[PDB]
């Protein structure tokens, strides 16, 4: 058993974090007050769930998590919510004034007033670990805190925790539910300064999740509640291997070995199936072949892109529920010739398979129906460069006129940082092209 | 030198002092360093009684300063309607052009003096007179979006 | 963050300022006494933004009242919501400004500026986390224009990291027949371009035209023009005063609406237009983008929108608002700059103002605002070429070069709007 600490930064990271920890409690059988009747060892243990939950002495199961935001509104909902007794109160950190959708405020001026407190509180959780393996960092690309504060935090964590792994769950912006016109700038600036300090990052395109809620869940106008409930389901499927017994992606290092062939191209695509509305409670249960086929459909992806336009470097399938291994192998055989899947010549064409035989849990109040079997495919494809190109194009349209640049310069940032961040993104698009897209 | 005293009296609205100075030989057509006469200053600061008294004592109604401004230009710019009527009654050139190509019509149009615009048109103001930039009073009304002024000029 | 300190200076500043407090107090359920009489907890969630809690559970506005003439103090106190202001926050002088910018900025106003700064400091120290300042004033007078701009620069010196927002009333010969107003407005604009983050341009030319041509009022009065001002100020500050989706604040508004530092003059709009006694979602979206509903006398179809923020108020479908905004964006696509993607933001608030079941408030940063500045520039040059009444300003210590520097800066501001109106992305 090796511990993992989760860090939730800004509104998007905190709200997604609250949805994820609610689902984790229901999967492990943890009550909102922290009690776990099924845990026979009171006071401690080396069980798989202990990677994400510590034990106090009176049987309380506490998340290894810290929530940070530069204004208190959002974290105050976690302090008064249903799971208000679950978290350590000192691990819910708030400032008084936010980064005003400005990366420079989050990284240079406002973020500097609270960085030392955040690291000292993270240190307290780290000192409580016997074998800390790394951190899972949740945050938006677009917000001032999510972009600027997270980059400052990631720089400091690399110095203080050199040999530890750092994974990201990043929210990529969508115009339908965006909050600011400068989000492309914030997204490029944080990507440039965090690229060296992150080992693997799972981007979540708000447009992709918005479309899934509309098409599959029949929600006319999805809100952040609907989006986050679906994102928490996908995040749980990715982290299930760290919280339960299994033979695939068992530690944070293995996520890198299996999905990241080169340090800079560390952005795998997640695909999830089946997503069925809760009003279709008597739906026909889909077979292993049907849900595996669904992983190669662009409509079920976490990032809007076309994997037929690129090549695969890695592909892991993580099943949950009533899944017979021979049925998985038969489906992999059919999805080799019937579909157009091209791997890079320098990687084995194999698919890594992991099966957790417990079906996924549904949260009371959610939009999803219960399913007997589900699958999450994680693949490193060169088609994800399409998401980077769309973002770089929005950056170029505004930066050619230097629109809004004065707001960043006025907060202790040099104009040259914009061109060096854009140059790094030009090199990143080229890195995908050199592999093949 | 009573010429400088008459210029100050005309500006300050000192009606009694204007009478006393003219009676003692003061030059009614005295000019300051920029070419302004007592009639120009009376027309600028709105002293109607001084304008009438000066015009009954030999003031040149069409006198011009170094920038080509007449008293009618200044009364039309500042918005003194009663002075504009007294000046036109005493033979003021309604179409006098200053060093910027402006006529009194141009200045009353720019400053929004609609009653003065109507008076000038009724006394033969030229609607085709262009300034140094080629603009007539009607061009000013279209460019600024002044619908009320455009309607008056279309009469 | 939350707290705003409001300042109202000069005759116009105090008249529109008092109407703002009457209209928002009724919306929040606060009576002239200060007691809470509303029937909804949404009226009290963000009350701290504009009011301070006083002893006995009563709410006192975070407002400072200032003028160089005492008569204005008496006219505000004798109003319906006149006793609710803190008596300590009434800073009045003995001699007025006499529609002279130099008296307000260098002589009469400069002697009273330290006394106003003392009550600003008092209100600012009582704030948990002050976000900024809002000032109401005219630019054609002497106190609101001259002393208002001096007070902005001194507040900027002591609070350089706080947002400065103004509601500036632009002059027109149609409402006030005073020929020195283009001098006072031009001198004020020179200051506003340098020292404010965001300015709402409320034009008396537009207010008079709305009243006379659209509302059929033959002789509009100041009360009629201020009825539209109070509706506009309520609409643009809605998100700051209620929860909604936006975590409202003046700094996020500035970062998203102001792409270039000097181009921070907004064209406000309101729909429906109504009188002091006397709609579907597609009808509101259409009126919001019509030149007759703008509070600045400029045709938006003569320029291009850099950024736009719309606030819909009342009980309405969220998907219908998203659909109707999309339709007006496609049909009018050539009037939006293509180099700032996703430059139109929509906000929704369930609580509508009293009397209207549904309303919309428009805030546009458009290049067509240059027509307002060219109108004032032409009147300034017509007066300044003949040096008429210049001694009234030089006599108070003003230098002749300050008129030429303000004139040059206004022509450079118009040139800056034309540069981005003609720009292309490709
Ligand atoms: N999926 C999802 N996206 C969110 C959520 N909250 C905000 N976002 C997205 O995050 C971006 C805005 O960043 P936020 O996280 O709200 O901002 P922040 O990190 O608090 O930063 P500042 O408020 O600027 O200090 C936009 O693209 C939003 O659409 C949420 O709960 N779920
Ligand atoms: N809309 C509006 N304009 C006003 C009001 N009071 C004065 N004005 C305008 O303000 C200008 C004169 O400024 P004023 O505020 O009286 O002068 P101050 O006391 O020196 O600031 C003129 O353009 C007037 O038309 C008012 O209540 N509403
Ligand atoms: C160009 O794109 C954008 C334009 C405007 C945007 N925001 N607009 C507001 C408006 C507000 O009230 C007027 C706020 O309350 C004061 C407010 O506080 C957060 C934001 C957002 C945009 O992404
Ligand atoms: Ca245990
Ligand atoms: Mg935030």
């Amino acid at each position: 058993m090796r511990e993992c600490i989760s860090i939730h930064v800004g509104q998007a990271g905190v709200q997604i974090g609250n949805a994820c920890w609610e689902l984790y409690c229901l999967e492990h059988g943890i009550q909102p007050d922290g009690q776990m009747p099924s845990d026979k060892t009171i006071g401690g243990g080396d069980d798989s769930f202990n990677t994400f939950f510590s034990e106090t002495g009176a049987g309380k199961h506490v998340p290894r998590a810290v929530f940070v935001d530069l204004e208190p509104t959002v974290i105050d909902e976690v302090r008064t919510g249903t799971y208000r007794q679950l978290f350590h109160p000192e691990q819910l950190i708030t400032g008084k004034e936010d980064a005003a959708n400005n990366y420079a405020r989050g990284h240079y001026t406002i973020g500097k007033e609270i960085i030392d407190l955040v690291l000292d509180r993270i240190r307290k959780l780290a000192d409580q670990c016997t074998g800390l393996q790394g951190f899972l960092v949740f945050h938006s690309f677009g917000g001032g805190t999510g972009s600027g504060f997270t980059s400052l935090l990631m720089e400091r964590l690399s110095v203080d925790y050199g040999k530890k792994s750092k994974l990201e769950f990043s929210i990529y912006p969508a115009p339908q539910v965006s909050t600011a016109v400068v989000e492309p700038y914030n997204s490029i600036l944080t990507t440039h300064t965090t690229l060296e300090h992150s080992d693997c990052a799972f981007m979540v395109d708000n447009e992709a999740i918005y479309d899934i809620c509309r098409r599959n869940l029949d929600i006319e106008r999805p809100t952040y509640t609907n989006l986050n409930r679906l994102i928490s389901q996908i995040v749980s499927s990715i982290t299930a291997s760290l919280r339960f017994d299994g033979a695939l992606n068992v530690d944070l290092t293995e996520f890198q070995t299996n999905l990241v062939p080169y340090p800079r191209i560390h952005f795998p695509l997640a695909t999830y199936a089946p997503v069925i509305s809760a009003e279709k409670a008597y739906h026909e249960q889909l077979s292993v072949a049907e849900i595996t086929n669904a992983c190669f459909e662009p409509a079920n992806q976490m990032v809007k892109c076309d994997p037929r336009h690129g090549k695969y470097m890695a592909c892991c399938l993580l099943y949950r529920g009533d899944v017979v291994p021979k049925d998985v192998n038969a489906a992999i055989a059919t999805i080799k010739t019937k579909r157009s899947i091209q791997f890079v010549d320098w990687c084995p064409t194999g698919f890594k398979v992991g099966i957790n035989y417990q079906p996924p849990t549904v949260v009371p109040g959610g939009d999803l129906a219960k399913v007997q079997r589900a699958v999450c495919m994680l693949s490193n494809t060169t088609a994800i460069a399409e998401a980077w190109a769309r973002l770089d194009h929005k950056f170029d349209l505004m930066y050619a006129k230097r629109a809004f640049v004065h707001w960043y310069v006025g907060e202790g940032m040099e104009e040259g940082e914009f061109s060096e961040a854009r140059e790094d993104m030009a090199a990143l698009e080229k890195d995908y092209e050199e592999v093949g897209v | 030198d009573l010429g400088k005293k008459l210029l100050e009296a005309a500006r300050a609205g000192q009606d009694d002092e204007v009478r006393i100075l003219m009676a003692n030989g003061a030059d009614v057509n005295a000019t300051d360093a920029s070419g302004l006469t007592p009639l120009h200053l009376a027309a600028t600061y709105g002293h109607l009684e001084i304008v009438e008294v000066l015009l009954k004592h030999g003031a040149d109604v069409n006198a011009i300063d170094i920038m080509g401004s007449t008293p009618l230009h200044l009364a039309a710019l500042i918005g003194h309607l009663e002075i504009v009527e007294v000046l036109l009654k005493h033979g003021a050139d309604v179409n006098a052009v200053d060093t910027w190509g402006d006529t009194p019509l141009h200045l009353a149009a720019i400053m929004g003096h609609l009653e003065i615009v109507e008076v000038l048109l009724k006394h033969g103001a030229d609607v085709n007179a262009q300034d140094k930039f080629g603009k007539t009073a009607f061009d000013i009304s279209i460019d600024n979006g002044n619908e009320d002024l455009a309607e008056i000029l279309q009469k | 963050m939350r707290e705003i300190v409001h300042i109202q200076a000069g005759q116009c500043g105090n008249q529109i300022g008092a109407k703002f407090w009457e209209v928002i107090s009724d919306e929040h359920g606060i009576d002239p006494t200060g007691s809470y009489h509303g029937d909804s907890d949404l009226q009290l969630e963000r009350i701290n933004v504009y009011y301070n809690e006083a002893t006995g559970n009563k709410y006192v506005p975070r407002a400072i009242l200032v003028d160089l003439e005492p008569g204005t103090m008496d006219s505000v106190r004798s109003g319906p919501f006149g006793q609710i202001f803190r008596p300590d926050n009434f800073v009045f002088g003995q001699s007025g400004a006499g529609n002279n910018w130099a008296k307000g900025h260098y002589t009469e106003g400069a002697e009273l500026v330290d006394s106003v700064l003392d009550v600003v400091r008092k209100e600012s120290e009582s704030c948990d986390c002050l976000q900024g300042f809002q000032l109401t004033h005219s630019l054609g007078g002497g106190t609101g224009s001259g002393m208002g701009t001096l007070l902005i620069s001194k507040i900027r010196e002591e609070y350089p990291d706080r947002i400065m927002n103004t509601f500036s009333v632009m002059p027109s010969p149609k409402v006030s027949d005073t020929v020195v107003e283009p001098y006072n407005a031009t001198l004020s604009v020179h200051q506003l371009v340098e020292n404010t983050d965001e300015t709402y341009c409320i034009d008396n030319e537009a207010l008079y035209d709305i009243c006379f041509r659209t509302l059929k009022l033959t002789t509009p009065t100041y009360g009629d023009l201020n009825h539209l001002v109070s509706a506009t100020m309520s609409g643009v500050t809605t998100c700051l005063r209620f929860p909604g989706q936006l975590n409202a604040d003046l700094r996020k508004l500035a970062v998203n609406m102001v792409p270039f530092p000097r181009l921070h003059f907004f064209m406000p709009g309101f729909a429906p237009l109504t009188s002091r006694g006397s709609l579907t979602v597609p009808e509101l979206t259409q009126q919001m983008f019509d030149s007759k509903n703008m509070m600045a006398a400029c045709d938006p179809r003569h320029g291009r929108y850099l950024t736009v923020a719309a606030i819909f108020r009342g009980r309405m479908s969220m998907k219908e608002v998203d659909e109707q905004m999309l339709n007006v964006q496609n049909k009018n696509s050539s009037y939006f700059v293509e180099w700032i993607p996703n430059n139109v933001k929509t906000a929704v608030c369930d609580i509508p103002p009293r009397g209207l079941k549904m309303s919309a408030t428009f805030i546009g940063n458009s290049t067509a605002i240059q027509e307002l500045f060219k109108r004032i520039s032409e009147q300034f040059t017509a007066m300044f070429r003949r040096k008429a009444f210049l001694h009234w300003y030089t006599g108070e210590g003003m230098d002749e070069m300050e008129f030429t520097e303000a004139e040059s800066n206004m022509n450079d501001l118009v040139s800056e709007y034309q540069q981005y109106q003609d720009a292309t992305a490709d």
